[PDB]
């Protein structure tokens, strides 16, 4: 769910 | 415990017939103050004190008159509080946080300047439901995104989170990605706005990229200039 995607979405905006 | 500024000189006796003025603006529990103190270094005294605010850009507005009795003697310096409100009426200001003001007594009227920060507009429940930072990260489009640099600040994950917490920039989500960490925040201003962060910490680098998203982009330049000052003191 919501963990994922702040990880997700960091690694994206590095 | 919030950031406050220094008292800052609003207005000098040279220009008010005596009259002088420090200020800075606080907030406490969401309520915002405008901290003075007179000093009356004239000859007369002064009776008859109030003061009014034009109009600007976040309805920044007085919600008492002004808090002074007794006449101000030859002087005398005293502590003013003035508790203000944002449900005033409205101008765009430039800068947008500018404070044209009125200060009246019964000598004159003395017009002077002074800079709203804008860390005492950021209420209190502004810290993004997390899927609610998500979708509006993704939302706001990139186009939208203005980055800053955090020139010089060396404190850690840890202590960045604390003091923006104080100040009420509340971080949604910290990760690390290749060594660098990177703090998710958000923040609301009386007016209503999100502001959105990312601030990203190197291991190394003096730098610290601030990243903000915001449905109106003008704002955000100030943001920068505030967490900044935060960072460094």
């Amino acid at each position: 769910d919501d963990d994922i995607v702040f990880e997700d979405f960091a690694r994206q905006r590095l | 415990g919030g950031y406050v500024a220094p008292k800052a000189v609003w207005l000098p006796a040279v220009k008010a017939k005596g009259l002088e003025i420090s200020g800075t603006f606080t907030h406490r529990q969401g309520h915002i103050y405008m901290e003075m103190n007179f000093t009356n270094k004239a000859l007369q005294h002064m009776t008859d004190f109030a003061i009014q605010f034009n109009k600007n850009s976040f309805g920044v507005i007085p919600s008492t008159p002004l808090a002074i009795h007794t006449p101000l003697m030859p002087n005398q310096s005293i502590d003013v509080s003035l508790p203000l409100n944002t449900l005033g009426p409205v101008m765009k200001m430039e800068p947008l946080n500018n404070l044209q003001v009125a200060v009246k007594n019964n000598i004159d009227v003395f017009y002077f300047s002074c800079l709203i920060p804008l860390n005492v507009l950021f209420v209190e429940d502004g810290k993004m439901e997390r899927q609610v930072f998500l979708a509006t990260w993704k939302d706001i489009p990139n186009e939208n995104e203005l980055q800053f640099q955090i020139k010089e600040c060396h404190l850690n994950a840890d202590t960045v989170s604390s003091k923006l917490q104080n100040n009420n920039v509340y971080t949604i989500a910290k990760r690390n990605v290749e060594g660098q960490d990177m703090l998710y925040q958000s923040l609301k201003l009386t007016n209503g706005i999100w502001i959105l962060a990312e601030l990203r910490i190197q291991p190394g680098n003096p730098n610290y990229t601030l990243s903000l998203k915001c449905r109106a982009p003008e704002v955000s330049q100030y943001i920068y200039q505030v967490y900044d000052s935060i960072l460094k003191n």
